[PDB]
């Protein structure tokens, strides 16, 4: 009529998350309703994507970095240093490579990421190819032979006490050509359109995030970890443009990584994301 | 055609060690090793791979390349006099210059070093070896610009010293040559980068 | 479409079982 | 149009799949995922007792720094579909001899808790025998979505007014439910990171 | 090469294989094993309140006396692809009515805390309920491998990040990930053993 | 619409651990990250092994443990004091037998191990046959009749203060023969190289591995039941090679088990496992 | 992607015998080693019995 | 190669569930 | 004779899993 338990006796570790950081698992959470089983649907009508939140859709998502004007005065087989303040070099690489310095002093940095530098910094470690956009702004006259052209590794750089940037007298024509170098003529006459496809080759298998984070005169190491290369743009010609038109004409460089992949989400930020939030008034700290 | 120079032996070292000496050509392997002020006397370190490049003018080759993946080959060849007996140990243990010395091949006893991977050398049946010292990096690939990160150190050591005639008039004296060349070879990378040194 | 699937099979969870 | 490739790589997709069962043991592909973890926005988060304090007036000064992801990636779009699980540890000095019993309640959202008959749905928790409070508010608002954060929301969504008996400190930790995503996308905002005062 | 036996014996692996049974309830033909079972290193490691404290200044006097195996065996090998399960008791006098919440994060090998942003993945747990802490570190560098102890590892693989709120007494364990192996084959170290003053 | 459950009590043991020195079974652990199925690859091209980590292969693998100097004066049928502490003889075994004192007085013991030795002082018990590699070096003139013999048990040893060896005079070859023993008989003339294979054999199935580890004067008791027996090496003849060449030769003489198993890992040491740590200064301590 | 728990809740009674006076049964014991699968031989020539 | 298989499968749970 | 039947097959937990 009824019988004793013939069962073992259980162990139990009381540990309520056992998994609180990871993506899958019963939650052992509670939903404030009457049936637990509320699911919704996929995602028809509601709002107009095919997948929109795949990293090939953000990193296959373009965004500029940076222009670059040339003026036919500007010599050959030298960069460019008029439109940013990279020189015209642009370290290849998903994390991020440009910072500035808001003031009152306090000094507090910023950044310009783009949807391809945007996740990383979110990540630690990271392996992709890049895709840059290269379009150049020009009649179908201003004409010149410009080349493009890649570099693996570290970067002849200007170590700033609080920033960091490149180094200009090591490109040139001489010292740093572009024959023993991938290489890419491209010319102004009428094809003007590029997007460059950059497979991921490094020693390491992955690299590094914080890339210019917390980067300055000392501490610039990870940034020499936390990019394969570096590309490079130096005219073989100079800009061929009458005096009827203008003397100069403007690059863009968009972004987006292809094939991309990561690995662990705890970034190596000396601390943790602070957003910028454009403050008040333009004194206003943060 | 590309490569095959690599593929191509090179002599870095003629070596002679004398009966009678006791010097860093002898000193066999001391059974313990209590301080690092005795530790075991080697012969010749070399700092794979950098050593083979700077030499047999194979620098001049690997210029405007950046990344590389090889394991290294040796060939000992031996002439001594059959009136001389005596038997070596060569051996080799990666990063031994950038690790820690409780662990190095170095401050630590016979035993544990002829444990190392290496091969025996006897002067009369072994007279000449060789070895296949693989890709012992533990990176995507090897670097060039920098030849600073030289991942093994090919370290000799001695079993047995020199033994000859009791007179040992000069004559007890025993002569080597070492040659070595790259296999598994990989050039990936260009560059205008190149190592100086 | 679970909860849409018993509440079109009538099942017995939703008359209050 | 013409767009090249260099260093004639193999299968990019023949590496990474190799090259993470040597380097990562987990595979990421989608994006989403981020949302189910759940990683902390507040460490102390000092409450009062006998307050029923709802959680909009934490989770104002939240989506503003990106300390977590559900936060970060908001800037990326702008509308989100589902409920966000709050996760509530104890780290209070309770060495003491009286019972907590922190509780929880459904407000809508941008409600101020003052007005509300404070029924319904709830959940009642002791951190003396179970130092957390995992709750799972869903989607109870009447709109196919919701803009991330703007100023007209006089509850077009649920919330919860977490209610407490005693003077508290609590970590937290928010992802977000099985069924939460987000809408269209957009670009990217600015960041600052470290700060250097002279 | 003339190589001898002697003693005739049958075949060992029949009287071995029976000679376990008749002494060895276990059967061991791997060594692999031992990285998968906790053995301590350290009993007391008096820690320090609110100071989040990694391992690597910890386990770097742990791998210079052979107290464990991930350590006795290191020397014999120079490389390992896996993650290190570090397990923490408590023996702490926690006789009061404080609330402990040791807490555990992620940090890069040889990043010494103060230059870190301490998010990402964590875990929480309490000793007065349960006096262990049994996370599972994986591997999440970017290298096929790692030397043991080298002094190049500005980041090359992960590790801890122990925090804690309270000053504390711990024991602690650590054998090694079901994938934790180690890499080439070397020669042995020295070992020292009793000393007699005199 | 809702039932009661028809279940039954579920007993609970609150323990934790059950199980953190056993070597498979859910860990109750936790990973960082979103998975827990993070497993990695079986090894390939990760570094070059078959199977490194196989006693059968590090016990497979040779070692040195001490060389002999023979020169023609040492007597027949006397073992061979020259080049040792240990006479000439080999306590055969997995565990360790030879250990120095360092001083300041303070005489810590250092030893002098192989993997063979390494890995038994890391258990308690161990049954395995050995293989002894016996190189002699020499020329083609050095030639001598080498007489290599067996015997079980225990050893006429010297019961040092602190340290322990053998004892050279009850090994004459009066006392100690050979003929009623186990036996090679190596010529010098060409064939030199050896590999002894000595199975396990013994009055108790396994034998304790502390071998010489806090062996002195008193307890050298678990070093008399730590080795089956030893080998003893006795020339049959004195070395004959003309005062042309050295009139002595050396011995190497390896060291690595088949066929091994061990039981369990606390090992029998007085105090756990203090590998020694080469100091700053030679003189300074440990 | 990740769903709740749709189980009940298991009742429990710390009791951490339940059952040491008898001879069969999940023991909640511990041994010290590896494997817990540690079981020995049917007793041939172990010693001279039927 | 478990994750290896879901990945290559596209399961419901990458995306999300 | 359990573990001497894994041992015999060569499963994957003797060589550490």
């Amino acid at each position: 009529s009824k019988p004793r338990n013939q069962n073992q006796v259980m162990p139990y570790q009381n540990v309520p998350g056992w998994g609180y950081s990871l993506y899958k698992g019963i939650d052992m959470s509670v939903p404030l309703a009457y049936d637990p089983n509320n699911e919704l649907g996929d995602l028809r009508d509601v709002f107009p994507s095919a997948v929109d939140e795949a990293i090939g859709y953000v990193c296959g998502n373009p965004a500029i970095k940076h222009v670059l004007t040339w003026s036919t005065t500007d010599v050959v087989q030298n960069p460019i240093s008029n439109g940013d303040d990279w020189g015209g070099v642009i370290p290849v690489g998903m994390p991020c490579y440009s910072k500035t310095i808001r003031a009152v002093t306090s000094k507090t940095e910023v950044m310009d990421p783009a949807p391809c530098e945007y996740v990383a910094n979110l990540f630690s470690y990271w392996r992709a190819t890049m895709c840059y956009r290269i379009t150049v702004v020009k009649t179908a006259f201003h004409t010149g032979r410009l080349e493009i052209f890649f570099e693996p590794g570290s970067i002849p750089t200007v170590r700033t006490a609080d920033n960091l940037g490149p180094d200009q007298t090591q490109l040139n024509g001489t010292i740093a050509p572009s024959d023993n170098n991938y290489k890419y003529i491209l010319d102004l006459t009428n094809d003007t359109e590029v997007t460059i496809k950059v497979p991921y080759v490094s020693n390491k298998m992955f690299m590094k995030t914080v890339g210019i984070y917390g980067a300055h005169d000392e501490d610039n190491w990870n940034f020499d970890e936390s990019f394969t290369g570096f590309l490079c743009i130096r005219p073989i010609t100079k800009l061929m443009a009458p005096d009827t038109v203008s003397q100069k004409v403007s690059i863009v460089v968009w972004k987006w990584a292809e094939d991309v992949v990561v690995v662990e989400p705890k970034p190596l930020t000396s601390g943790p994301t602070q957003v910028y939030n454009p403050p008040a008034v333009a004194r206003d700290l943060v | 055609s590309i490569i095959q120079f690599l593929q191509r032996p090179v002599l870095i070292d003629n070596i002679e060690i004398v009966a009678g000496t006791t010097a860093d050509n002898n000193t066999a392997l001391s059974r313990y090793v209590l301080d690092r002020t005795n530790p075991q006397k080697y012969i010749k370190q070399w700092t794979l791979p950098s050593t083979v490049l700077k030499a047999g003018g194979k620098a001049q080759k690997l210029a405007n390349f950046k990344y590389l993946r090889c394991d290294v080959q040796v060939k000992i060849v031996l002439n001594a006099n059959p009136f001389i007996a005596g038997r070596l140990y060569l051996a080799y243990s990666p990063y031994d210059d950038k690790v820690a010395p409780e662990r190095r091949i170095i401050y630590t006893s016979r035993a544990g070093v002829t444990g190392y991977p290496g091969v025996e050398l006897d002067f009369q049946l072994d007279n000449s070896v060789e070895m296949t010292i693989p890709y012992a990096s533990f990176q995507e690939a090897y670097d060039l610009v920098s030849g600073n990160e030289d991942f093994v150190q090919l370290y000799l050591f001695t079993i047995a010293p020199v033994l000859g005639p009791s007179a040992e008039s000069a004559n007890s004296k025993v002569d080597l040559s070492v040659y070595m060349w790259l296999d598994n070879i990989s050039l990936v990378i260009p560059t205008y980068r190149l190592n100086p040194n | 479409v679970k909860w849409f699937a018993d509440i079109v099979g009538g099942v017995a969870a939703i008359f209050g079982w | 149009e013409n767009t090249i490739s260099f260093f004639d790589s193999g299968d990019p997709e023949r590496m990474n799949n190799e090259a993470l069962m040597r380097g990562c043991g987990e595979q990421i592909v989608n994006l989403r995922p981020l949302l189910r973890t759940f990683r902390t926005i507040n460490d102390n988060w000092s409450l009062a007792a006998n307050t029923k304090t709802p959680i909009t007036d934490l989770t104002n000064t939240a989506d503003a720094e990106g300390r977590d992801y559900m936060s970060y990636l908001s800037f990326l779009y702008r509308f989100y579909r589902g409920g966000r699980r709050y996760k509530f540890f104890n780290t209070t000095p309770l060495k003491q001899s009286q019972t907590c019993y922190v509780r929880s309640f459904l407000i809508p959202r941008n409600y101020t808790a003052d007005e509300i008959n404070t029924d319904g749905p709830s959940h009642i928790t002791y951190p003396v025998i179970n130092p957390v409070h995992e709750v799972e508010v869903p989607f109870y608002s009447q709109y196919r979505k919701i803009p991330i954060a703007s100023t007209s929301d006089k509850g077009y969504d649920s919330s919860l007014m977490y209610y407490t008996n005693v003077g508290t400190q609590q970590i937290v930790a928010r992802a977000g439910n099985d069924d939460f995503t987000f809408g269209w996308m957009i670009g990217t905002p600015q960041l600052q990171g470290i700060t250097k005062e002279v």
